[PDB]
RNA sequence: AGAAGACGGUCGAACUUGACUAUCUAGAGGAAGUAAAAGUCGCAACAAGGUUUCCGUAGGUGAACCUGCGGAAGGAUCAUUA
RNA sequence: CCCGCCGGGCAGCUUCCGGGAAACCAAAGUCUUUGGGUUCCGGGGGGAGUAUGGUUGCAAAGCUGAAACUUAAAGGAAUUGA
RNA sequence: AGCGUAUAUUAAAGUUGCUGCAGUUAAAAAGCUCGUAGUUGGAUCUUGGGAGCGGGCGUCCCCGCCCUCUCGGCGGGGCCCGAAGCGUUUACUUUGAAAAAAUUAGAGUGUUCAAAGCAGGCCCGAGCCGCCUGGAUACCGCAGCUAGGAAUAAUGGAAUAGGA
RNA sequence: UACCUGGUUGAUCCUGCCAGUAGCAUAUGCUUGUCUCAAAGAUUAAGCCAUGCAUGUCUAAGUACGCACGGCCGGUACAGUGAAACUGCGAAUGGCUCAUUAAAUCAGUUAUGGUUCCUUUGGUCGCUCGUACUUGGAUAACUGUGGUAAUUCUAGAGCUAAUACAUGCCGACGGGCGCUGACCCCCCUUCCCGGGGGGGGAUGCGUGCAUUUAUCAGAUGGUGACUCUAGAUAACCUCGGGCCGAUCGCACGCCCCCCGUGGCGGCGACGACCCAUUCGAACGUCUGCCCUAUCAACUUUCGAUGGUAGUCGCCGUGCCUACCAUGGUGACCACGGGUGACGGGGAAUCAGGGUUCGAUUCCGGAGAGGGAGCCUGAGAAACGGCUACCACAUCCAAGGAAGGCAGCAGG
RNA sequence: UCUGGCAUGUUGGAACAAUGUAGGUAAGGGAAGUCGGCAAGCCGGAUCCGUAACUUCGGGAUAAGGAUUGGCUCUAAGGGCUGGGCGGCCGGCGCCUAGCAGCCGACUUAGAACUGGUGCGGACCAGGGGAAUCCGACUGUUUAAUUAAAACAAAGCAUC
């Protein structure tokens, strides 16, 4: 549970953690300041984003990452990985001379925020193109979407 | 290619721009300035292909350094000056003035004004930002940076601004129901009245221009050019209202003008 | 201000060795496939081709070929009598 | 035991259903008036089920499997004689 | 003012067969069974009914019709639906937006016809101190932008109720 | 114009291929009266080049004491025609070839809110509070001397200058602000006399943009969301130093007011500190390539897949470094190889579906025998720039010098 | 080297010639010597990589080839015992539970920094290797005192 397990503590640029005091009490009662900000096209926030205690540099949310140049989607099936979660799409190339189609997929490697905690093998993912944060990944995990799932036994 | 290549071609040229094919494997190159050159205009051309002043680039050449060209009234050396949209070309030796418009035919034709409209223009802004010790300016199409904006105006507005004064006369805002010109694209030299405007959060919009003959079309916003208020545009415009009529039609017309001239 | 010059840090042309891989190439001798004018044995298959034929296995043989275990009809027999 | 009926069969026999080059076949039909689903598999005759590589086997051999070169026919069915 | 030979390649060649083949005897069904990629996967969930608008919505052929919730947004009466959503998401169909030049389809253009070229044509006692016009369209496979269509193809909703 | 015929035969129906048969590109052969267009060393040889050329340049407006000319005229003080050279700019474009290169280049769509950019244009260039009516030096051509076999070879002395280099001033504007604030003035509780509040304020540090930072408000602007463009709070602001004119021509004028020479002046050009636009530049999202299983399980101790903290990189990343559990890719064809493969816009032919060819003159990439390297420049890892090595080879007086025509002709 | 034992192996002194016996070293070549690499020399330990033909599938194999190795100063990991709300205990009142506290202990492994005239398995110990041909299959045995071999035996095969 502890947020400090790296070489360096990591910070958030924007909020500033250190804060004077008054006199009968202390600033550690209340929780440290988090800095959000939602995005367009019905992008709303989730819950676990806002009221979460991690950090992250590379969050849809809590970075300083904008969503652009394409919004698309793709499946679950793997999740060995330190957040990242492979994906896959299925797409149907049409072939002239035989009048027919190949199915197709061309699966990448997409960086998903910790506050997403309910992610099962199976369920729709939806991501956008994000910059060339590393050198694979060019996607971020945007919204969560299950698949007759919300029943595990 | 390791930099800025320096040289147009014969078929490098855009296909709006009325060049030969056979006369050179060159092309005059339109070098830098306020337009983008792939929608501008050299003076050679506008002068030596549309005009007929002269007839070889170096007699083009021999006008410009006489110094009887000017441009919204500055005289540019530059025969290769990128005159591009709203730009006014005024020869003072032959008393002509001319504004640089579009046609119905998405070509950059050349349309006669009387001095005094030559005396004013219009301009489309781009963005608006707050420069040095918190003022606000406003970058336009034309790169004509103005000091000192109305507050009123906002993005997409159109913006009047004299040739020798280069300030803020009078401004429009982006509405439904103000005349537009398309500034690009297949729908190029179209003149309509704005009736719809559609947003995408994420992509480029589209607003639904229908002009004065009912043929309805649609654009996208950075192909949309305000020049008047409601139905009357602030200045002069050329033969047919700048109305795309079809195939049909124009051969009908082309056929009767024949047959009443024979 | 500083030329010549020396130490440490990086690719590194090139070199040596080794490994893997691709292609092109010599070679005594050996053994096949291609055409033949039509040279020597008797004749395996075409008839019930006189030991129906073909199939596989095994085995043998101057050669076609022979033999056994099965397996078919391209063997002469939609049939053989209460 | 006899008479039938119903569903699953191994089946003849006749038949201008039909298709097929015909021999013959209710599938070897619904096929140019061309599309119910799909696997294996062929692309003139030889070279050749050969060479080489791989793999199985105690061996014999099995599975996979070319190229160079060479030929105007090899073939299927049917017609009347011998 | 041409023709042959040589060789490469296309149609011929339904002789690679998606369109559009064959496998008893002409080349050919694996001895058979299992089984995963992959392929193909039955009907079944709003169809009619008088709408009136037009002809020969009457039968029949081309049009919208008797989708939400928030300021009924140009401190609170009908002359309003701009935007925060989608009684869910794909595929396909049509339009629209995105289309660097040439070529090609082809508009008009003559005068040596055309191949070509985007030019030229138009009254002239010539003071005629020269008017007008062309230099368009179509297609741009697939991938993505957008607005409708909601047959066809698959998907889920709520069954131990963790249901609106 | 959606086509056959001959060919197994004693002759016929089939299967089946070829022979003829029609166009298509390279050359060969025989002939060839005219004109309008027009392809033309890619195929094996991206093999080697003798020779000649293909990048130079000046306006009234940087520099002009060249005995190369030349006007006024030797009382003046800066004429001009102008070699050459310094200074700034182009030479990274153009043009030839496809060796190399196979999700790579490129073809369609998107972003750089993830960055930069002399060039033209639009702003800004009194925004900051601290010798000028013009600063120091050498270096050019030039003269005079020299070396060898030498070059697009050159040291040492006297000179001269730049919009070349270095330093740098007054003006420009009287002041405000945040702190530190002595001192001074006023108001109220207080029967007392202490406090509680307003103001001026000398004297001190800072108080612009560019950059690095840490903090605050943000129902100034806008985007859908940037940690954005803005405002301040406290510092640095690089001596291998940022900006605030030591620059050059044109026609020449107004004022002596408190003055016989002081101020006021226009048209421009020259490069800037920063912002914008454009030519662009490079790294990026979705979608698409020829043959090949006699290439099936591959990448990863050497960075391969990701996270954290660093390094440079114009900026965003296994580009690199260290610690972390293994991960990613593959029968929807990976990894590997071949290609007589640069890609595509595109070319031959035609019922339709289609089969082939794509260097070519068009748009992008690569190369300049090979792969290495680099200084100036904004933009080079550049070859009509240099260095080293490998084959080749030019001149040599044997001590060295000087090289790449897959640029245009020609061999 | 210690406990224990000894007096250098049936004599001593002096010198340091040739030839010899035993032990070393050698520039530049690198088997040119010789019947023949005889003799000598090279290699040699351990750790980390990497290993072919062929094959009776067991092997060949320490195949071949390469890197490291000292000293010093650190780091990480690898275990044992006891306890769990003056002296006891009749008791609800405690809860060891991401295994916590205290005490004890030996031997290694891996990684890193520093450091020396790059020297380090520093003496000692301690395989040169590869491509082939002939014979015998292999292990074993044999002419004590010149022949250790291809000779003999051997399992297996066959015969009487």
């Amino acid at each position: 549970a502890d947020i400090q397990t790296e070489r360096a503590y990591q910070k958030q640029p924007t909020i500033f953690q250190n804060k004077k005091r008054v006199l009968l009490g202390e600033t550690g009662k209340e929780k440290l300041p988090r800095y959000y900000k939602n995005i367009g096209l019905g992008f709303k926030t989730p819950k676990e984003a806002i009221e979460g205690t991690y950090i992250d540099k590379k969050c849809p949310f809590t970075g300083n990452v904008s969503i652009r140049g394409r919004i698309l989607s793709g499946v679950v099936t793997k999740m060995k990985m330190q957040r990242t979660i492979v994906i896959r799409r299925d797409y149907l190339h049409y072939i002239r001379k035989y009048n027919r189609f190949e199915k197709r997929h061309k699966n990448m490697s997409v960086h998903l925020s910790p506050c997403f905690r309910d992610v099962q093998i199976g369920d729709i993912v939806t991501v956008g193109e994000c910059r060339p944060l590393s050198k694979t990944v060019r996607f971020n995990v945007l919204k969560v979407t299950k698949a007759a799932g919300t029943k595990k036994q | 290619a390791r930099g800025p290549k320096k040289h147009l071609k014969r078929v490098a040229a855009p296909k709006h721009w009325m060049l030969d094919k056979l006369t050179g494997v060159f092309a005059p190159r339109p070098s830098t300035g306020p337009h983008k050159l792939r929608e501008c205009l050299p003076l050679i051309i506008f002068l030596r292909n549309r005009l007929k002043y002269a007839l070889t680039g170096d007699e083009v050449k021999k006008i410009c350094m006489q110094r009887f060209i000017k441009i919204d009234g500055k005289v540019r050396t530059d025969i290769t000056y990128p005159a591009g949209f709203m730009d006014v070309i005024s020869i003072d030796k032959t008393g002509e003035n001319f504004r640089l418009i579009y046609d119905t035919k998405g070509r950059f034709a050349v349309h006669r004004i009387t001095p005094e409209e030559a005396k004013y223009k219009l301009c489309k802004v781009r963005k608006i930002f707050v420069g040095t010790k918190g003022i606000p300016h406003l970058v336009t199409h034309d790169a004509r940076t103005i000091r000192y904006p109305d507050p009123l105006i906002k993005v997409n507005d159109t913006i009047q601004i004299d040739l020798e004064t280069g300030k803020i006369t009078d401004f429009i805002k982006f509405d439904t129901g103000n005349l537009c010109m398309v500034t690009g694209g297949a729908n190029l030299g179209r003149i309509g009245v704005i009736t719809n405007r559609e947003r995408h959060p994420g992509s480029f919009d589209v607003v639904h221009v229908k002009d004065a003959n009912g043929n309805s079309f649609a654009t996208r916003l950075s192909n949309i050019f305000v020049i008047g208020k409601g139905n009357k545009p602030w200045i002069s415009l050329p033969r047919g209202k700048g109305i795309r009529l079809t195939i049909a039609e124009e051969r009908d017309k082309r056929l009767a003008a024949k047959q009443s001239s024979g």
